């Protein structure tokens, strides 16, 4: 079967984090579904799983802050992570146990990014940079909090010549900086759209360079 | 005839760790402990062996570059006799490492 | 062992007589199959090259915070009071969760454990007595009193409790390396007589 | 708690040699060894199941075997595209708790990096900003003495697959009064 | 040192950094001694329109007092770590009978 990861991306600490992985293709009558967490820094921590009969197990990495529920009629699985903190920010995935054709299979889902923080939201200010064989364009993100946020070029479709720099430490806020390269054969016929999004406040800013 | 000059020591003979080599270019006996980038075949070279040799050495094909040196020593300068004499072996040197 | 219905208490556990065979080393628990991952006594993978005389499948149900206390020569709340492994213990202790298997409506109060005792348990020694004995340095002198502790305690096996108080079924790989003629070996090829 | 004892977090190898990743566990399974593979920027996929076959999309060079303590992942003729995260798990009993992890790298020799400093643009000076961008190419390893450090936003990328080197980019975010 | 680093009119040959981002680590050497430029018009190595010099020059005059006198500062740095202590003077002055 195929899973689809979902859930809220803004959860305050010392609360209950809920997720939803829907099963598409077959009902919850045979098989096993597990929940994993992908931490940055070459780490993959396992949390647990649930079964169709009702028996579940828990990983000994968490003492008493892990609980997995599901629903047979809704064909969805749930994850209840209690006592969240800033170190629990990781990428979530959903897997499924399946046997068939004399081989073992472990299908994977899509994945989602969840950010757990207690800081308040701050709307960013996007300001493009005018140029003055290759053309140098820029898009500065000044006045945003916290670090980091969603920042890409052409909605992730542009990867050649993209140089993403980390933020600097000002007195109160942070400031991003990024610059790409565009040849003169497309300038100024083709424009580059700077896409800066803020999932913590549902702010999506689209600025084009012209 | 003063062909053997020194030796090359190290872990894997590259710039990963600190390497040890001694270069005898017929002027000084210098021992440097740096991260030498050794090639597939390090050696030396003496120019004009037939005529106008002048007992000097100029070519240096041991390593390309070096960084993060630890020890460096310059000994007393002398004049190495690079004359192509004929006869028996004259220099007998033993070394224990 | 793990496909059984239920296990007994920590003092009157149902063991299986295992002799004159080779254990199933084809499908076992290595890459953290269960929660508890502990081995004591000897090197943890020196089991196929050595033979063992008396093998018993000691299986009992404990809490979540008591699965690492079963160890030879190590103190604990159930090691020196309920079950003491012998000095020639060469196996491992590994337990899995049984919260949806051993629980019932209202809680299962049929499992008990001894918390205090007058002296430490001998190697390979068990006791099923439920009487009141000396707790610590101050004896109770019969009935519970004179500022002493209560030895006989009961497990709070409830399905609405925390994960640390959940029932955990254990399996004790009681491989004893004694001077007796051994019966259980590993899947190895022995040499000839020289 | 699960104690997955490993020798080193980062293992060095070379193209054409044999990768040796050993999960030094304190137990034994037998003939059921499983391994994982997670490429950077992709989803974690199944790599090795039941220690004798492979998954869809897995080449024939990925295999795993061992007995007792040392379970060694065997990769013959490792290419530059095999830089991924490997984890130790099983498929015999539930739950499927993973292992520590091992990141691979290519052992090469160190070299002097190329320093190139570019001047900032004219649009940042009008708004009141400054950014001195300096690039460093063809260096090894990722942790060297960068020369042109405090306040400079250094960011190192992954290992390159052309000549087994690294790449990075460092900027100097300043203002109008600090640059002039 | 008023015999070599003191000239009439001011010694504007050496510079110093006026502003930066924040505080720096100890022993951070920066060899950036050229004129910074953020515009399109080249300054050609001299100052002019939109050509600012943040590396201001010092001033050394013989008519100045002790406030702006050239001090040949030699910092005697000392550091103890896990490395064995080598350079502080291996021997001392003793006597014998």
């Amino acid at each position: 079967v195929q899973l689809q990861e979902s859930g809220p991306s803004l959860v305050k600490p010392s609360q209950t984090l809920s997720l939803t992985c829907s099963v598409t293709g077959d009902s919850i009558t045979n098989g096993y579904w597990n929940w994993i967490r992908k931490f940055p820094g070459n780490k993959l921590e396992y949390m647990g799983y649930i079964s169709y009969s009702g028996s579940t197990y828990y990983s000994p990495s968490l003492k008493s802050r892990i609980s997995i529920t599901r629903d047979t009629s809704k064909n969805q699985h749930y994850l209840q992570l209690n006592s969240v903190t800033s170190e629990d920010t990781a990428t979530y995935y959903c897997a499924s146990d399946y046997h068939g054709s004399k081989y073992y299979f472990d299908y994977w889902g899509q994945g989602t990014t969840l950010t757990v923080s207690s800081a308040k939201t701050t709307p960013p200010s996007v300001y493009p940079l005018a140029p003055g064989s290759m053309v140098t364009l820029g898009c500065l993100v000044k006045g945003y909090f916290p670090e980091p946020v969603t920042v890409t070029w052409n909605s992730g479709s542009l990867s050649s010549g993209v140089h993403t720099f980390p933020a600097v430490l000002q007195s109160d806020l942070y400031t991003l900086s990024s610059s790409v390269t565009v040849p003169s054969s497309t300038w100024p016929s083709e424009t580059v759209t700077c896409n800066v999004a803020h999932p913590a406040s549902s702010t999506k800013v689209d600025k084009k360079i012209v | 005839s003063n062909i053997i000059r020194g030796w090359i020591f190290g872990t894997t003979l590259d710039s990963k760790t600190q390497s040890l080599l001694i270069v005898n270019n017929a002027t000084n006996v210098v021992i440097k402990v740096c991260e030498f980038q050794f090639c597939n075949d390090p050696f030396l070279g003496v120019y004009y062996h037939k005529n106008n040799k002048s007992w000097m050495e100029s070519e240096f094909r041991v390593y390309s570059s070096a960084n993060n040196c630890t020890f460096e020593y310059v000994s007393q300068p002398f004049l190495m006799d690079l004359e192509g004499k004929q006869g028996n072996f004259k220099n007998l040197r033993e070394f224990v490492f | 062992v793990f496909n059984a219905t239920r296990f007994a208490s920590v003092y009157a556990w149902n063991r299986k007589r295992i002799s004159n065979c080779v254990a199933d080393y084809s499908v076992l628990y290595n890459s953290a199959s269960f929660s508890t991952f502990k081995c004591y006594g000897v090197s943890p993978t020196k089991l196929n090259d050595l033979c063992f005389t008396n093998v018993y499948a000691d299986s009992f149900v404990i809490r979540g915070d008591e699965v690492r206390q079963i160890a030879p020569g190590q103190t604990g709340k159930i090691a020196d009071y309920n079950y003491k492994l012998p000095d020639d213990f060469t196996g491992c202790v590994i337990a899995w969760n049984s919260n949806n298997l051993d629980s019932k409506v209202g809680g299962n109060y049929n499992y008990l454990y001894r918390l205090f005792r007058k002296s430490n348990l001998k190697p390979f020694e068990r006791d099923i007595s439920t009487e009141i004995y000396q707790a610590g340095s101050t004896p109770c002198n019969g009935v519970e009193g004179f500022n002493c502790y209560f030895p006989l305690q009961s497990y709070g096996f409830q399905p609405t409790n925390g994960v640390g108080y959940q029932p955990y079924r254990v399996v004790v790989l009681s491989f004893e390396l004694l001077h007796a003629p051994a019966t259980v070996c590993g899947p190895k090829k022995s040499t000839n007589l020289v | 708690d699960i104690v997955m004892t490993q020798s080193h977090k980062f293992m060095s190898t070379s193209v054409g040699h044999r990768v040796s990743i050993t999960c030094k566990a304190s137990q034994d399974v037998g003939n059921d060894v499983a391994w994982y593979q997670q490429k950077p920027g992709q989803s974690p996929k199944l790599l090795i199941y039941w220690a004798s076959t492979r998954h869809t999309g897995v080449p024939d060079r990925f295999t795993g075997s061992g007995s007792g303590t040392d379970f060694t992942l065997t990769i013959s003729n490792v290419q530059s595209e095999d830089l991924a995260d490997y984890f130790c798990q099983q498929y015999n009993r539930y739950p499927y708790t993973f292992g520590g992890g091992t990141k691979l790298e290519i052992k090469r020799a160190d070299a002097a990096p190329t320093v190139s400093i570019f001047p900032p643009s004219s649009e940042q000076l009008t708004s009141g900003g400054a950014s001195v961008v300096c690039f460093l190419n063809n260096f090894y390893p990722k942790d060297i003495n960068v020369k042109w450090q405090n306040g400079v936003l250094n960011s190192w990328t992954d290992q390159d697959s052309k000549d087994s080197t690294y790449s990075m980019s460092s900027t100097l975010t300043l203002t109008k009064d600090e640059y002039e």
